[PDB]
């Protein structure tokens, strides 16, 4: 039940921490957080408005030290591809993992999928679906003013 | 002359001795159930954190539950109003209070504080001579290895 | 241990009895083939049938060979 | 790196696989249960039944009312009030 | 090569036998004599309580009844099933197929229901 | 007292016969049989687990399965006993199996 | 203190022996210390300038972390060492203008950028925005 | 709206109204299993109506897995003949559909986030979780399970009306955040 309130109070102040995130400072499994979160929204008759992207971004970025410009174009290219429709379905920690790969790997600073996966709770497989489905845009997706370090075409295939 | 050092070596190894026992606690109620324990979840850093930042922020030097027995007025709001204030509190010491001051008086301009201690400097009322303040090329031992 | 547990199951199949209704009573060493005791040794099986049948009060003696009170518990 | 995020800890997926492995506590015949209550008295003349439990593997609720059947609980000065496996 | 695993087997359980054969005080002959013939012997219905509104929904029982179909006995560490499948880690064990036997350690099932 | 799954194969069978032959000429005492067939089981399963090391594989059809105390008693059709060096085909098995 | 005591009191500090059958030993090797930091309301980590500390009434703290062996013994002839690198185990209020302040060996001209009197001698504590000095 | 939902699996509980051995049952039925370790009850499963059964010692017993309620209750029934045939006073008492579930499909692509902004009071949409979007509707008691891709599972009917009074309301909803 503290898990849960505690996941319930981030949401409402507008930092949102994942559920796996709270498990990791919870003896309580994710899947039990997840529960007792649903009952505690009945029991309180309250919501909590819907995660997006651009509220993970901040803290993966920062916890993976990427520039600030890295920060602002991943932000923007997950926002972008939400906009596009370019990843329906797909949870939001998995699109804002695949914009800071994106944007990492036309930066300077280069992250891997796992760095990217370990810091974002989010296995590679699930960073590299959300990637390959934001791929074919990248150019698109990323901001105008964006300093390439690596060209937009040559970013990683996979 | 215990200083910022070794008060906070006392503080921090009180503070780590609570920090094992709650990780030994911790742990032994999982073993005891059977199931391995995280040494992460094991570990309370509010220990450490909280014990350091009440005793600096109270002044009350110990365990906050321990406040009858802790020693008070370590801790000071550093003096603002002038550069020289600020100096000498920053160079400020303090006489102890208890059986030693009472078997002998401290409230004395000792012969030995030549070029240790201020002879002039010293509050007046009922802190005369038990708050004192560096000579200006005096120097506190930091400390080191006998091997 | 050895020899407790044996008499304890002997006493179990006299109220196994009971809830059949059997009132005849019946030899011990019937009682045995049907318990499977007969691997247990005889000495203990008359050490049981000297002491212990007559110290337990549910265990009566008729005609030389031992059954329950049927006067003890109500009818 | 600390604290990184995790679905589940891997001591409790390690518990709670052992758990499923083991399964609950299956209610066997009466028979076969005070049988082995039976020999259990034989090895020692006092059990508790935190113990007794592990040595039958029955449910808790289930012993409790067979032992209930044929044991009693005594009230003893040294340690605490335990059940006595003697029928009498 | 299964000849061979069961002579081993003849020499591990007359082994074994030789501590039980001296417990019960027979004679080791005994042995002897067994092993010799084991060679030789191997070598609108409101009211809905009647069901008998129903008939033939079973198949002949007489298969489990006759057995005489080849038989495999082993012992099983996983068996899973997805809602069509059965799947089957079968370990060590025996099997008896058209009267030839068969020895295996680990098994791989996949059959359909 | 132990696993008894062998008995009832070609191997259990045999012991079985011969120790009926013996009983009924009074050599060997059933008690003394059922002993003999006991150290069989525990001498057969240990044989099996140890100098056993090939594995097998095996596809086609259940037409039935039980459960009861760890046991299976699993009823497939028109199975294919695929090994590496041989290959088996079979009309109906009974895959009985226990822990 | 901060070179030499804390790690040499975590050093001195017994290993950690449970037993309840498995055993488990774990053992704090290392003392890691990183520059004073301030995680905001996102959770997302920086710097903690001290003038910072002082408006935002913050604790002039750097976080501390230990490196812990957990080695555990089976009974079943195999034990499992497993090192957990840099712990977090608490935040050590940092003394302005030492060895392991942010304004460490900055130039005159560095501290005036970051709105700090070069003339300031440190050597004080900021708990919670109040200057906070230790009395020997 | 042309288009109603079809039922892809119905749960129905019936009482024999005599206690039975699983033990017994375990060792005669020709399908069933029986595990007191991992369940106290017995599961059967017959392959004509495709169906799974558990018995329980109380002699109640729960059919799932059938498309259709003539199919659920002719099940359930066959599974107390063969209880009977294996010697029970089996019957068939009190029979009843405790629930039902439904798929559909609404041939278009939803905007889960915009059908939450606008009913938050039945919608619970949580991508960590659970993908689909959980909405609650009141005036049937159904649980609808909706996904991006259009699809649509409805559940805790206990009958088929509820199913498709249930698609009808929802519908118009969903038509409103066509994507």
């Amino acid at each position: 039940i503290a898990s849960a309130c505690l996941y319930i109070a981030c949401r409402q102040e507008g930092v949102p921490r994942t559920f796996k995130e709270i498990c990791a400072v919870s003896r309580i499994s994710k899947k039990e957080i997840g529960r007792c979160f649903k009952l505690i929204l009945k029991a309180l008759e309250t919501s909590v408005d819907l995660i997006t992207t651009g509220d993970f971004m901040s803290r993966f970025c920062s916890n993976l030290c990427l520039p600030k410009q890295v920060q602002m174009a991943a932000t923007h290219i997950a926002r972008k591809a939400v906009e596009l429709d370019l990843v329906p379905g797909r949870s939001p920690i998995s699109v804002a993992a695949a914009a800071i790969y994106m944007a990492s790997q036309a930066s300077a600073e280069k992250r891997t999928q796992k760095e990217i996966g370990d810091i974002a709770g989010v296995a590679d497989v699930t960073i590299r679906q959300s990637y390959r489905l934001i791929y074919p845009r990248a150019p698109d997706l990323f901001p105008t003013d964006f300093k390439f370090d690596t060209p937009v075409d040559k970013l990683p295939q996979l | 002359l215990d200083l910022a050092g070794p008060l906070l070596a006392f503080l921090f190894r009180g503070m780590f001795k609570n920090l094992l026992k709650e990780v030994r606690i911790y742990a032994q109620k999982f073993i005891d159930r059977g199931k391995d324990f995280n040494l992460e979840l094991a570990i309370k850093t509010r220990i450490i954190s909280d014990g350091l930042k009440y005793s600096l922020a109270t002044g009350n030097w110990g365990d906050q539950k321990k406040a009858h027995q802790a020693r008070a007025g370590v801790s000071q709001v550093l003096n603002r109003l002038t550069f020289a204030s600020t100096l000498s509190h920053l160079r400020r010491l303090n006489s102890p209070i208890g059986r030693d001051g009472k078997l002998a008086k401290p409230r004395q301009l000792h012969n030995t504080l030549w070029g240790m201690v201020c002879p002039a400097e010293t509050p007046e009322g009922h802190a005369v001579g038990l708050v004192k303040n560096l000579a200006l090329m005096a120097y506190i031992s930091v400390g080191s290895q006998p091997s | 241990g050895y020899k407790f547990g044996v008499l304890a199951k002997i006493v179990n199949y006299m109220k196994t009895r009971h809830q059949r209704g059997d009132t005849h009573p019946l030899t011990l060493d019937e009682i045995l083939d049907e318990t499977q005791h007969l691997d247990i040794g005889l000495k203990q099986k008359q050490w049981l049938m000297t002491e212990a049948l007559v110290n337990n009060p549910k265990i009566e003696v008729i005609d030389g060979k031992y059954a329950f009170k049927p006067k003890y518990n109500v009818r | 790196t600390n604290y990184k995020p995790v679905a589940n800890h891997q001591y409790n997926i390690e518990y709670e696989r052992k758990k499923k492995e083991d399964g609950k506590r299956a209610r066997a015949d009466k028979q076969h249960v005070l049988d082995m209550l039976f020999s259990a008295f034989e090895k020692h003349q006092y059990y508790n039944l935190k113990d007794l439990v592990d040595i039958t593997k029955q449910p808790v609720v289930y012993l409790k009312e067979i032992l209930k059947e044929i044991g009693v609980q005594n009230v003893k000065g040294i340690h605490k009030n335990t059940w006595e496996l003697k029928p009498e | 090569t299964v000849p061979k695993l069961y002579r081993s087997v003849i020499e591990d359980v007359i082994n074994d036998v030789r501590d039980i054969f001296l417990d019960d005080g027979v004679d080791e002959q005994v042995l002897m004599e067994l092993k010799t013939l084991w060679e030789n012997k191997l070598m609108g219905q409101v009211e809905e309580e009647p069901l008998n509104s129903e008939d033939d929904v079973s198949d002949e029982e007489g298969q489990e009844l006759f057995d005489t179909e080849n038989v495999v006995v082993c012992q099983y560490d996983k068996i899973h099933r997805s809602k069509n499948k059965w799947k089957f880690h079968l370990k060590d064990g025996i099997m008896n197929l058209n009267g030839r036997d068969y020895i295996f350690s680990k098994a791989i099932g996949d059959a359909e229901w | 007292m132990a696993y008894q799954l062998y008995r009832n194969t070609t191997l259990g069978n045999s012991l079985q016969e011969s120790l009926d032959e013996l009983i009924q000429s009074q050599q060997i005492t059933p008690q003394l049989a059922l002993q003999v067939l006991l150290q069989f089981d525990k001498a057969i399963n240990a044989a099996l687990a140890q100098r056993v090391r090939n594995r097998v594989n095996f596809r086609g059809s259940l037409n039935t399965y039980r459960f009861c105390d760890n046991v299976w008693t699993f009823v497939l059709n028109d199975v294919e006993f695929r090994e590496v060096t041989e290959l088996i085909k079979v009309d109906k098995v009974k895959i009985v199996a226990c822990d | 203190f901060i070179q030499m005591s804390v790690q040499r009191i975590v050093e001195d500090a017994p290993p950690i022996d449970l037993q309840a059958p498995p055993r488990y030993l774990l053992k704090f090797e290392q003392i890691y210390l990183s520059k004073p930091t301030h995680w905001e309301r996102d959770g997302a980590p920086s710097p903690m300038m001290p003038n910072e500390a002082r408006l935002r009434n913050l604790t002039y703290s750097a976080p501390l972390y230990v490196d812990i062996t957990k080695t555990v013994i089976k009974e079943g002839e195999e034990q499992l060492q497993t090192q957990h690198q840099k712990t977090f185990i608490g935040k050590i209020p940092i003394m302005l203008r030492s060895t392991y302040c942010l304004l460490n060996g900055l130039t005159d001209r560095d501290l005036c950028e970051l709105n700090e009197c070069p003339l300031d001698p440190g050597g004080y504590f900021i708990i919670n925005g109040s200057e906070k000095v230790l009395i020997a | 709206s042309g288009i109603v939902p079809q039922l892809q699996n119905i749960v129905s509980t019936v009482n024999l109204g005599c206690k039975l051995d699983l033990k017994t049952i375990a060792l005669r039925a020709r399908n069933a299993e029986y595990n007191p370790k991992r369940f106290a009850a017995v599961i059967m499963r017959i392959r004509e109506p495709r169906t799974t059964a558990l018995i329980f010692s109380s002699g109640k017993m729960v059919c799932t897995g059938a498309k259709s309620e003539e199919q659920s209750r002719l099940a359930a029934r066959k599974y107390a003949r063969v209880v009977q045939k294996l010697g029970f006073p089996a019957k068939f008492l009190d029979f009843k559909i405790q629930n039902m579930v439904g798929s559909c499909d609404v041939k278009f692509p939803i905007r889960l986030e915009g059908l939450v902004l606008t009913h938050q009071q039945f919608s619970s949409y949580e991508p960590e979780l659970f993908p689909g979007l959980i909405y609650r509707m009141i005036k049937p008691r159904i649980v609808l399970l909706i996904f991006v891709s259009g699809k649509v599972v409805l559940t805790g009917a206990k009958v088929r009306a509820e199913i498709y009074e249930a698609f009808e309301n929802i519908y118009p909803i969903l038509k409103g955040f066509r994507k």
